[PDB]
């Protein structure tokens, strides 16, 4: 659902990231919080950002003002997962 | 229509403080600055990817120089404080990489026009403009040469134009002479049919940026 | 500085030319960043070779690069005289480092002398007017660049007040250079003719110009 | 079975210039349309869905709209990789349909063709045939006139020419020209000159060879 | 990476049955709907139908009733397409197709999603009478000194084959650049016959050695074939 009202603010909300550079696609359900400088290029990076070398994540920037295809949506996704075990969540 | 158009010519006492501007056209992932002295060879500046947040400087120019970017416009800016006479120069943009590809090659694939920054102490001056009229003796080969001498003038550049722009075939600007004054002189000339010499008339448009001097000049044989 | 280019390289028409490009194992000889651009006088560089062999889309097969230790080389195959440029070398240095090269001036031999092309203006009424008269003596599409300007009041040479630009090379190919001999009003006046000549390769144009009353 | 009429069916457009392609249904659905990019050889890309949606990996570029039986595909400013065939596809009921196509090429400035001749090898003359080949390499427009010269003569009826798709980086063509004889044929004569003129040539351009050099 | 690999191409004689192939890797076979779409050459593209890669239930176009059978095997991941009583018409290229998953709306709705996000390569079938022939590759050498001037041209001639297509590439596919690869022309003979040629510099004519590598896989035709210089 849009949210633009709740996680924008003047001047742009700078709170919401996003991992722009990875070295292998994530696995499902996986979650990566390593803020290791990525290598792009051939250079070694030596731990500082630079040329061919990025920082890992980036930021939104969700101004007012941005079209709804740049406005901060919040998601929540359900899992229902069914193992060899008791079930433990059900409804009416 | 991946052309970067880079905007001034400015001239800036020593110790002040010069912004120049690169507006990028097409898509453009990142972009450099290269600067080069009058005669001498290229260096460069530093690098800035709009989309990403990052800058990169020269170890000489450190505390010197900041590279800024505003995406509403799409320019990107540079600006190199405490000038000296070390730094009189022409600064140029450079592409790197598409709008994709994330990657850098440190290859410059397009450059803007030349921004020329001259750093000086002494007062500008601004050009005298004089007729160089035609005689029987440039006329009589059907084709006449008329010319425009742009004369002590300070500092570089001055931009001469034929008729606001609307002659363009057989134009040549000579470079400028420095002289021992230390003052610039250029000359303009142009080949016109010589049965045009009555009917239509040759103006020439003298632009000097630094001083705000603009001057048109009718070139006419004289009687 | 920070790069040994080799700054006057030439050729000749069909054949090759290498200009090399050395650097120490930090910069060139580790990583594989090297850039050649090709610059005309007066006229921004153009890239023709990035990323060591790498040519963008629009540059002639003849440029090829390559690289052996810590040394890159550019080498042009089908020389032609519009290659008669500035070639500078670029490389990684390390992040947040760019080094540019000192630049050679490609020069192609073959090419056909060209005589000068000599116009010599008189001053005009206006200069007149203000006490100040000049003499413009403008020359073009000669090769090679190398001309050597003389003023003569009527027989004898003049020393005194003259400007003569350093020649420089136009679009054509060839050489263009600029010549101003400030005067009074009265030294105008008061002689038979005025001449620039302009010796190049042996060879002499000269161009007489006479006041008008 | 739900219809759909594309139009146009073909067009010709400068680098930068806006493009809009329509693609109308002979039914009502809803958005349940999509857009698809074939470049030649290649399988469909796909670059819009239901209509309105970008698909992840496309440029911002492109865009698309409409409703009910009418739907539009835009092109903000034409690229020269864009050149490809644009069909829409409809989902709304079975069984799917796709649009005739909208062949999409650039208009770009005139290029002057690079002309190579390649005579036959030993190898096929051991067979009884002979091909001489003529090559015109990165040339635009589309439009070129290659003749047969062999010992002065005009070939015709004997040749067959291949062009290629417009190239997606520089936007010109190439053409193949074969010659085909046979060897006793291909022995009767000396010179086999291949003769283009195109629209970048001021004057026809010959490359010729003499058999057996 | 999601990856469909179809089957080479074929060639039947009218009023056979073709079968074409499509490995799927890098998803989970069983959880996405397989699309067949033909092409005719030079025309467009037209669906055939659907296969559910888990139970195997499967929906074919009125057009292709009766005609078209589509198998799947989960072991393997892949998922064949039959064309029996094959026709001019059918002379075609087969692409298989997946489209993500169909979805439920918030209301319960059965929302389907068919557009297609990943495509294979293509298998042409072409149906005709003619017999097979295997192609004949030869050198076109720039005997003459197109060197000079920078940049030299070699090329392969790929003659008297039958039917489409062949692969030619340069240096096993190590040279990309500036290579262009003629469409076929169909001779009086009634055979196929192309041109590929590379634009290399001249410099590089004496130092790296340029293989051009043809491959005809109906024919089971695979030469490579060493493009050298002809020194007048």
């Amino acid at each position: 659902w849009n949210s633009n009202n709740l996680d924008s603010k003047v001047g742009g909300n700078y709170n919401y990231l996003y991992r722009l550079f990875r070295k292998s696609n994530l696995k499902p359900f996986e979650r990566d919080i390593s803020t290791e400088i990525y290598q792009a290029g051939s250079t070694p990076c030596n731990g500082v950002e630079g040329f061919n070398c990025y920082f890992p994540l980036q930021s939104y920037g969700f101004q007012p003002t941005n079209g709804v295809g740049y406005q901060p949506y919040r998601v929540v996704v359900l899992s229902f997962e069914l193992l060899h075990a008791p079930a433990t969540v059900c409804g009416p | 229509q991946v052309q970067l158009v880079q905007s001034g010519a400015e001239v800036k006492k020593p110790g002040s403080s010069v912004k120049v501007s690169c507006k990028a056209s097409g898509g453009t992932f990142g972009i450099s600055w290269v600067r080069q002295a009058p005669g001498q060879g290229l260096e460069w500046m530093g690098r800035i990817i709009p989309i990403l947040g990052t800058a990169n400087h020269a170890q000489k120019f450190q505390g010197r120089v900041t590279i800024t970017a505003d995406k509403s416009t799409g320019t990107v800016y540079m600006e190199l404080s405490s000038l000296r006479s070390e730094d009189t120069a022409v600064y140029y943009c450079a592409r790197d990489g598409d709008s994709g590809s994330y990657y850098e090659t440190l290859g410059f694939d397009y450059w803007g026009q030349g921004t020329l920054v001259t750093v000086s102490s002494a007062s500008t001056k601004g050009p005298s403009v004089f007729p160089l009229a035609p005689s029987s003796k440039s006329t009589s080969g059907g084709t006449a040469a008329l010319g425009c001498l742009v004369k002590d003038y300070f500092p570089e550049p001055v931009t001469v134009s034929w008729n606001s722009g609307a002659l363009t075939s057989g134009v040549h600007t000579f470079p400028a002479v420095l002289q021992s004054s230390g003052l610039y002189s250029l000359s303009s000339v142009v080949t016109v049919p010589s049965s045009s010499l009555g009917t239509q008339t040759y103006i020439c448009n003298v632009n000097h940026k630094p001083s705000n001097t603009k001057v048109d000049k009718k070139v006419e044989p004289k009687s | 500085s920070a790069l040994t280019q080799p700054p006057s390289a030439s050729g000749s028409p069909g054949q090759s030319v290498t200009i090399s490009c050395t650097g120490t194992s930090s910069d060139v000889g580790g990583y594989n960043y090297v850039s050649w651009y090709q610059q005309h006088p007066g006229k921004a560089p153009k890239l023709m070779i990035y990323e060591v062999n790498k040519r963008p889309s629009g540059v002639p097969d003849r440029f090829s690069g390559s690289k052996s230790g810590n040394t890159a080389s550019l080498t042009v195959s089908g020389l032609q005289a519009e290659d008669e440029a500035d070639y500078y070398c670029s490389s990684y240095a390390g992040s947040n480092n760019l080094v540019f090269g000192g630049g050679t001036k490609l020069t192609v031999l073959g090419q056909p002398k060209a005589a000068p092309s000599v116009t010599l203006f008189p001053p005009s009424s206006e200069e007149l007017q203000a006490n100040k008269a000049t003499l413009v003596c403008l020359i073009s599409d000669f090769y090679p660049g190398a001309v050597t300007v003389a003023w003569k009041a009527d027989s004898s040479p003049v020393k005194a007040g003259v400007e003569t630009t350093t020649p420089s090379k136009q679009s054509n190919n060839k050489y263009a250079a600029s010549s101003y001999l400030s005067l009074t009003p009265e030294q105008w006046k008061s002689h038979r003719s005025y001449s620039c000549q302009v010796t190049h390769e042996g060879s002499t144009v000269e161009k007489t110009v006479a006041p008008t009353e | 079975d739900i219809q759909l009429t594309q139009s146009p069916s073909s067009l010709s457009a400068s680098v930068g210039d806006r493009v809009t392609i329509t693609c109308q249904a002979s039914q009502d659905i809803s958005n349940y349309l999509n857009w698809y990019q074939q470049r030649p050889g290649k399988a469909p890309k796909l670059l819009i869905y239901d209509a309105s949606n970008l698909e992840t990996g496309v440029p911002s570029r492109f865009s698309g709209s409409g409703s009910g039986t009418d739907f539009t595909f835009t092109i903000s400013s034409l690229q020269p990789e864009d050149i490809a065939t644009y069909y829409c596809q409809q989902y709304d009921n079975p069984p799917l349909t796709f649009g005739g196509g909208t062949k999409l090429e650039i208009k770009r400035t005139v290029a002057a063709p690079s002309v190579f001749i390649f005579p036959p090898s030993d190898e096929q003359l051991k067979s009884g045939t002979a091909s001489v080949v003529c090559l015109l390499n990165n040339f635009y427009p589309r439009e070129a006139k290659v003749q047969w010269k062999v010992d002065n003569a005009l070939q015709s009826g004997n040749s067959q020419e291949s062009v290629t798709e417009q190239d997606s980086k520089d936007s010109t063509y190439s053409l193949s020209s074969t010659l085909t004889l046979s060897k006793a044929d291909y022995e009767k004569h000396k010179v086999y000159a291949c003769e283009v003129t195109h629209q970048g040539l001021s004057s026809p351009v010959t490359k010729s060879f003499n058999r057996g050099e």
